[PDB]
């Protein structure tokens, strides 16, 4: 039960932040930009069994975009990320949508607005809606506060077995 | 041996089809793959051909080779031979027939197929109406001959919808896509027709779904007269949105539909929703469960519900009073309305914050029209009264399960999360703006607006949940939270008379109910949430002392209780009272003879006794707020004494101990006491206020003291063994100590209100202590809280500390500033900081930059261009607000002005093209613009001398205008004269309208990365040259008197 | 009105743990009461005739010592003390079946030291403090010890109160006077537990009790502590170690004995380089 999961998103998101708190637990606080992309095997353990999701941390800046859009093929899920303190990186969003679905037709989406523990908030929760009309799966989270940190992960996992009842229980 | 690199050793397809493989399979050798293919992409493509002209991993291949292409194709097109063009231009269009003709296209994914159009689309775009006339005229035709061709193209003409609409912004100069629009406007017709074509006589499911999704992409555009003109609206609600498996896409062109604003088109809007609401109550009777439905729903009814509540919601808010107004649709309003009700039971997130954006929507209408409720029971005199606002009548009943609604399914009003620090702390954080704390505030607002327009029927609604859950049995804690919840949310939006009755009925009962139920779990939930109810209304505590006073003594004796969660209530609860009643504590009250306040620092210890670290923080900042609110200065001070006499006896035991031995000060516990003591003071302080001086004073210098003792600890510590002494415990305590110290002052001068006291009697100590401390330490051991305490500072003190920003920045800037010049990614913290505190000085004390030497000052100024050069979009925006505010500064100094723009003008220049021109800096380009906007508009009268030497020939204007060109020039040698001559003169023109001023940057960056030639001359100089003279006529339009 | 019943029944009818005299309200001679009781001789004599020991305060000693999970025991870190009442009904034979123990200011704690390290919880369960300490099975798996302590603060000091675990073996089912004997005669010859160094950093020290004599009374009140005074706790001497509230032993204030029976600002205070 493995799984291919893109991780999109402007740069500076937080994306392979987020990723690096999922495996070893620390929270790294410089911001080195990913270079192409970089795959990162994710264990959860859930009712059922274990899941594996390999996150291909892709980058967000431009001059390092490496193989783009290439990376996405055969994916069968993903993470579109944003930073709330960055208006900027939101109105990009349907860009990395875009991009992702003319590759991926029918796969699990969830959308990631990042980094809501720092008090000055820019994109406010009332304008983040571009989600509903492509059906995707919100999420405020934080990398740093580990608020709703797992949340897009259990959702994913959900969706791609069939079990609304699966939950994630830890060993 | 993978040292082979992409040459001209005439390879083969085979290597690369390996490579290729491993990139999507393999480990660490499969970052080789990638590094391998990334790395290949440098000479040029004469390969293209090779590989998708030969073949699991092919099609991958083939798809890297199409993206080898599409990057030609976008960015030298124009510079390609004529006969390649056409050449490459009849191969992709050969690659698509044969490719789709197939079969079994179906698993020969889409991507390649997708890709294949997209590469297409990228031709089209490079010449889509000049070199390619027929084009839309043969594909219809195309389109008409073979089913399967029509299928694919009905997918290119939605790419071509995106490309041109959707996503022209960015990636296509302005009026390169302002072409494409009206080009694809203009011979539309011809394509409305094949879809109408297809949409009535179709039989194929797939090509109907696509002409479908294709018909969802123009409704973004497509003038209007196709939309609410045609047989459109009527062949999408009877001919497909009763078939299941176009159900979906159908109802998403509703909306789209739905969305537009009803001026000119009553009529169809009107038929519209009729249509829709009949084909609608087939579909989903009104008597089913969509929360069930939805539940175990799959995944296409789940997409369905949620478009419906997109539908639904979409339409009422645009054309709802449409609804209203006329008599014949009133049935179906109440429909509408009805499904609403049902969508809005789904447990799913998404789906009920569209449904609550209605209902706030409706119930914010309703209060506009009239905020007040209707006469009493019976209507006097007989007749029926005439209160009711006349839009509110139709809603009456559903305004009533709305309120159900938002009482049934309130909030959860806080978020609290368990959360550990750069430390081994584990305190508890509040978030403040969480999606799931908006959640709550708008239901919150919804039920408030319509407790205004029928307070009574909320207060029988909650009236009757409360009774369920005393004896009604409706009980549960998941229940009587959400009672609760509702029940404090509504605080104010009654009159206080109202409020009273209703809250001694509400306590009453809960108390009632507390003694019913056994079981601490039961009684700790009851528990907690009277005290919550009460803590959400002050007002009527205010107003009733001896309630206030017990509630009060009761939240100390639950302060006592072992059961989980209950501590942390009594504590929370009481701090929320001791603001909102601080005066109420101070002040005698009736049947009182000495203020509350008394008796409580009477018995701290006998109440805190049980409480955790974290708990006693809140309960010494909840007495604080009282203390402040004690305005006789002696009898304040003498409160403030006994207010802090348990913290400052240990404190001063441990000062006692470390005059001694400074051992002490290194001594585990005691480091870790001295820090809860200090974060005692913090919150003592930020209750207290200014008259916190009192005790801060006499714990000052000791303080620093020991902060520059510890300081050296830790310093020591790295400098013997490195940052990893970092990790564990006696340090960790250590930098907290330090960092509570500094939070303590920037705490306490933030709230301060005489500047020259706190110049002259706090701000000196600080320069030693912490400053020279800070300069001291080894790098990996300097506190970055250090600079955003004196940021602080500064912004609170200013021309008051402006005489001692040399001294400081002696201490900390050129040290700070080689901690970060070697990169952009070493010392985050410091980084942000440094830049912080750099403008508080430029804003709050600029002459200091008059006063330091010239070589000082350009440190100064070249440290700002390296923060707006920075990848972490904090730095760089807080380095072009510095910059922004610095010239802004400068214009105010005439003197200096003149000197500053001889030598530094152009320079800066430099400096901000490099970063416009840089795709990694595109979340700077507002202030990009507005920056460049501003010094071009000063070239205008601002330099009052001559910058090349030649003052004739080369006027200031000129000079700048061929200074630019020719920085652009030797940049981007690329661009044709004519673009860089057209770019460089509208920075003059649009100078006074920065929105253009921002799209101009924008197309800039477009042309850049397209090597045009010196053949095209597409660039339309002369159609823009006069949006640029009507921009520049504006001028003086916008700025004259 | 509505207001006074409503203030009167949340001051006396709203608990979570519903004990009788909690010394988590004041003495409820200041409080003109459903909780409250005047009334101590006869649930004490029940008690004690109730201590007929059915419970395996062996296997429970353990669970705390190995953190092994789950009227009845509590289960976990929570409500193992065992908690005073307010001294109201004074017993009549005070004086001859009763002992006084003089407390400190500083907070109540449950120590358990067990398999190589100590661990300090407050009532609620809290954890204030892991570390290292000469208790047998604190440091340096048949050993563990459990006590019942006061931290002070000032003195980095565990006063220890009670003992319900020493060397492996369970107190609970011993009276008072038995647990205060063999505390002090225990304590006093355990390496330096009383004294600071790195292998224990906090200092454990018994608490004295006396006896609750008219004479003897007079003269603790008139004695000099290590420590800030805090209060007195009464124990009954024949009573058993059992969490929870009891009226077998009772809490006064000092106070409380006598009444039942009896040119600009600041300078440093060290001066390191400014
Ligand atoms: N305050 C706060 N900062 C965060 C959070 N998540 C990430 N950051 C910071 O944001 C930066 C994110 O760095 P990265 O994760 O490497 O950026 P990225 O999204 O991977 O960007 P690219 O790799 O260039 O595509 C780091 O400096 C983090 O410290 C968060 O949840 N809260
Ligand atoms: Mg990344
Ligand atoms: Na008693």
């Amino acid at each position: 039960v493995q799984f291919k999961l893109v991780l999109v998103g402007d740069g500076g998101t937080g994306k392979t932040t987020f990723v690096k708190r999922h495996l070893t637990g620390e929270f790294e606080k410089k911001y080195v930009a990913t270079l192409g992309v970089e795959v990162h095997p994710l264990v959860f353990h859930t009712n059922r069994g274990p899941i594996k999701f390999n996150v291909w941390d892709t980058a967000g800046l431009e001059k390092f975009g490496g193989l783009r859009d290439g990376y996405y093929i055969q994916a069968q899920c993903a993470i579109i990320m944003f930073d709330v303190t960055s208006r900027v990186t939101y109105k990009n969003v349907p860009n990395w949508h875009r991009d992702l679905v003319r590759v991926c037709e029918n796969i699990p989406i969830v959308l990631c607005g990042n980094k809501v523990d720092i008090k000055d908030r820019k994109v406010k929760a009332k304008s983040i809606v571009f989600h509903r009309k492509k059906n995707l799966q919100y999420y405020d989270i934080s990398a740093k506060s580990n608020y709703n940190f797992e949340k897009p992960f259990l959702w994913l996992a959900r969706k791609l077995i069939g079990d609304p009842n699966l939950e994630f229980v830890a060993m | 041996a993978a040292r082979q690199l992409l040459d001209f050793s005439q390879k083969l397809d085979i290597n690369l089809l390996d490579n290729v493989v491993n990139c999507l399979y393999h480990g660490e050798g499969a970052q080789q793959r990638m590094a391998q293919e990334v790395l290949t992409h440098l000479k040029e493509h004469p390969d293209a051909w090779t590989r998708v002209d030969t073949i699991s991993q092919n099609m991958n291949t083939k798809y890297y080779g199409l993206q080898i292409l599409e990057n030609v194709i976008k960015t030298r097109w124009k510079i390609l031979p004529r006969n390649q063009c056409e050449g490459i231009k009849k191969y992709v269009v050969g690659l698509i027939i044969k490719t789709s003709s197939d079969p079994t296209c179906v698993e020969k994914e889409k991507v390649y197929i997708g890709k294949l159009n997209m590469i297409l689309v990228q031709i089209l775009k490079q010449e889509w109406p000049k070199h390619w006339p027929t084009f839309i005229s043969d594909i219809v035709g195309a389109s008409r001959t073979s089913e399967s061709l029509c299928q694919n193209n009905m997918v290119i003409l939605k790419l071509l919808s995106e490309e041109v609409f959707d996503f022209s912004s960015g990636q296509i100069t302005q009026v390169k896509a302002k072409h494409l629009k009206d080009s694809m406007c203009n011979e539309f017709s011809q394509i409305f027709q094949l879809c109408q074509f297809v949409m009535e006589n179709s039989q194929n499911a797939p090509l109907v779904h696509a002409t479908l999704e294709t018909l969802l992409r123009f409704l973004n555009w497509i003038p209007l007269g196709y939309i609410f003109e045609t047989k459109l609206i009527s062949t999408l609600i009877y001919k497909f949105l009763n078939v299941p498996m176009f159900r979906n896409v159908s109802l998403k062109c509703l909306t789209e539909i739905a969305g537009v604003s009803v001026s000119q088109y009553e009529e169809q809007f009107e038929t519209l929703f009729t249509l829709t609401m009949m084909q609608l109550k087939q579909m989903l009777p009104l008597n089913t469960n969509i929360r069930l439905a939805y539940s175990n729903g799959k995944d296409d009814e789940q997409n369905f519900i949620q478009n419906l509540s997109l539908f639904l919601c979409t339409f009422l808010k645009e054309h709802g009073q449409l609804l209203e107004k006329r008599l014949n649709l009133r049935e179906a309003l109440m429909e509408a309305l009805h499904y609403m009700l049902l969508v809005s039971e789904v447990e799913e997130t998404e789906i009920f914050k569209i449904c609550l954006e209605y209902w706030n929507h409706l119930a914010a209408e309703l209060y506009r029209e009239s905020p007040f409720s209707t006469s009493a029971s019976p209507l006097l005199s007989g007749s029926q009264h005439f209160d009711i606002p006349p839009r509110r009548q139709l809603y009456l009943t559903v305004l009533s399960k709305v309120r159900l609604l938002m009482v049934s399914r309130m909030a959860k009003p806080e978020e609290v999360l368990v959360v550990e620090n750069d430390q081994g702390e584990v305190v508890r954080e509040f978030m403040k703006d969480t999606d799931s704390i908006n959640l709550y505030k708008n239901m919150r607002e919804t039920l408030v607006y319509l407790t205004h327009l029928d307070y009574v029927d909320t207060e029988i609604i909650m009236t009757k949940k409360l009774q369920n859950q005393v004896n009604g049995t409706e009980w549960s804690w998941k229940n009587l939270n959400t009672l609760c919840w509702a029940i404090g949310s509504i605080s104010g939006a009654m009159h206080e008379e109202d409020e009273k009755r209703f809250l001694v009925t509400v306590i009453k009962d809960l108390l009632g109910l507390c003694e019913q139920k056994r079981g601490k779990d039961n009684k700790a939930i009851i528990a907690s949430n009277i005290m919550y109810i009460v803590g959400q209304y002050p007002r009527f505590l205010r107003a009733h002392w001896k309630f206030l006073k017990t509630v009060v003594n009761k939240l100390f004796e639950f302060m006592h209780e072992t059961h989980d969660g209950v501590q942390d209530m009594a504590c929370d609860t009481f701090i929320k009272i001791a603001q909102k009643c601080r005066r109420h504590f101070v002040q005698v009250q009736v049947g009182e003879v000495m203020p509350f306040i008394d008796e409580i620092l009477n018995n701290i210890n006998t109440i805190i006794c049980d409480l955790q670290p974290q708990q006693v923080h809140t309960f010494y900042e909840a007495v604080g707020y009282m203390i402040g609110a004690q305005t006789d200065q002696t009898v304040q001070e003498h409160l403030i004494e006994k207010y802090m006499l348990l913290p400052n006896q240990v404190w001063d035991s441990i000062i006692q101990q470390a005059t001694k031995n400074v051992d002490i000060l290194k001594d585990p516990e005691t480091v870790k006491q001295l820090g809860s003591i200090l974060k005692t003071n913090v919150r003592a302080c930020k209750a207290v206020g200014h008259p916190f001086v009192i005790q801060l004073g006499r714990i000052y210098l000791d303080m620093l003291n020991v902060y520059k003792c510890l300081s050296e600890n830790i310093s020591a510590a790295i400098q013997a063994n490195g940052e990893m002494v970092t990790k564990q415990p006696l340090i960790r305590s250590m930098r907290t100590v330090k960092r509570e110290t500094l939070k303590l002052i920037s705490g306490w001068v933030s709230r301060s209100n005489d500047p020259q006291m706190v110049a002259e009697n706090f701000v000196p100590p600080l320069l030693d202590a912490v400053l020279i401390d800070y300069q001291r330490n080894v790098p990996a051991a300097r506190e970055p809280e250090v600079l955003s305490t004196m940021a602080i500072i500064v912004n609170k003190l200013g021309g008051h500390i402006t005489a001692e920003i040399p001294q400081i920045f002696d201490a900390v800037f050129e040290c700070t500033l080689n901690m970060i010049n070697k990169d952009f990614e070493e010392y985050p913290e410091h980084r942000t900081n440094f830049f912080l505190l750099l403008q508080a000085v430029n804003s709050h004390c600029f002459p200091a930059f008059l006063a330091i030497p010239p070589a000082q000052f350009k440190l100064v100024l070249d440290s700002i261009i390296w923060a707006f050069k920075h990848t972490m979009r904090n730095v760089a925006d807080t380095g072009l607000q510095i910059l922004f505010t610095l010239l802004q500064n400068v214009a105010q100094e005439e003197a200096a002005a003149q000197s500053f723009y001889q030598t530094y003008f152009c320079d800066i220049l430099q400096h901000i093209f490099s970063v416009v021109t840089d795709t990694s800096h595109t979340a700077g380009l507002t202030m990009h613009a507005s920056i460049l906007a501003y010094m071009f508009n000063l070239v205008e009268e601002g330099k009052i001398s001559t910058p090349l030497n030649p003052g004739n020939p080369v006027n200031n204007q000129m000079f700048i205008q061929d200074y630019v060109a020719n920085l652009l020039k030797s940049a981007f040698p690329h661009l044709q004269d004519a673009q860089v001559k057209l770019f460089v003169t509208g920075l003059f023109s649009l100078n006074q309208d920065i929105p253009a001023f921002k799209e101009h940057l924008r197309d800039f960056l477009v042309q850049i990365k397209e090597f045009a030639g010196e053949d095209t001359s597409d660039l339309f100089l002369e159609e823009r040259e006069t949006a640029l003279r009507q921009a520049q006529e504006e001028k003086h339009k916008l700025q004259m008197s | 009105g509505s207001m006074e019943e409503l203030s009167q029944a949340l001051a006396s009818s709203f608990s979570v743990s519903q004990d009788l005299n909690s010394t988590a309200a004041p003495h409820p001679r200041l409080s003109q009461k459903y909780s409250s009781l005047e009334q101590s001789e006869r649930r004490r004599r029940l008690l004690e005739l109730q201590k007929s020991k059915r419970l395996d305060y062996v296997n429970h000693a353990r669970r705390l010592a190995e953190d092994d999970w789950t009227k009845k025991l509590p289960k976990h870190y929570a409500n193992q003390l065992m908690l005073s009442e307010w001294l109201i009904d004074v017993p009549s034979d005070l004086g001859q079946e009763w002992i006084v123990v003089v407390c400190p200011v500083g907070k109540r704690a449950l120590i358990v030291a067990s398999r190589g390290s100590t661990s300090a919880y407050t009532k609620s369960g809290y954890c204030v403090n892991r570390f290292s300490s000469l208790l047998p099975g604190g440091n340096r798996a048949k050993d563990y010890t459990i006590l019942d302590c006061i931290y002070n603060e000032v003195n980095q000091t565990y006063y220890v109160l009670d003992v319900m675990c020493w060397r492996g073996h369970p107190f609970y089912d011993c009276q008072t006077d038995f647990r205060f004997y063999w505390m002090h005669s225990k304590l006093p010859e355990e390496e330096g537990l009383g004294e600071k160094t790195k292998l224990n950093p906090f200092k454990f020290v018994g608490l004295k009790n006396f006896p609750c004599t008219p004479e003897s009374l007079c003269d603790v009140l008139s004695m000099d502590f290590p420590f800030e005074v805090d209060g007195l706790l009464f124990y009954h001497k024949q009573t058993h170690y059992s969490p929870g509230s009891t009226p077998l032993v009772g809490w006064l204030r000092p106070y409380m004995v006598s009444d039942v029976l009896g040119h600009s600002p600041d300078h440093p205070g060290c001066l390191m380089e400014n």
